[PDB]
């Protein structure tokens, strides 16, 4: 209606390259690092502590 | 012949919004790295401690 800009449209090859292109972007590397950083603190502050 | 003209100016809307496409874009990339950078630097100091 009115000015003609539909809502939505059926997906297109050409666009169906972009919707396999787009991905969420990954945190695995970022995680694991966090997890080891943590764990080796912890296992500092095992002994770290004055008896 | 009349009608064609609004197809022509729905176009250049579209074009304008593709250059948005490329400035939002631009923007999270720009978050990316600013926000990986932080989160090494915070590894590298936390290496360092």
């Amino acid at each position: 209606n009115d000015n003609p800009i539909p809502k939505s449209v059926p997906l297109h090859p050409k666009s169906g390259k972009y919707f396999h292109n787009l991905h969420a972007r990954d945190l695995s590397n970022i995680y694991q690092q966090c997890y080891k950083q943590i764990d080796e603190t912890i296992n500092q502050l095992v002994d770290s502590t004055s008896p | 012949l009349k009608d064609k003209k609004p197809f022509a100016n729905t176009k250049k809307t579209l074009e304008n919004q593709v250059e948005e496409l490329t400035e939002k874009c631009s923007l999270k990339t720009d978050e990316f790295l600013k926000a990986k950078e932080k989160i090494n630097e915070i590894f590298e100091k936390l290496n360092t401690i």
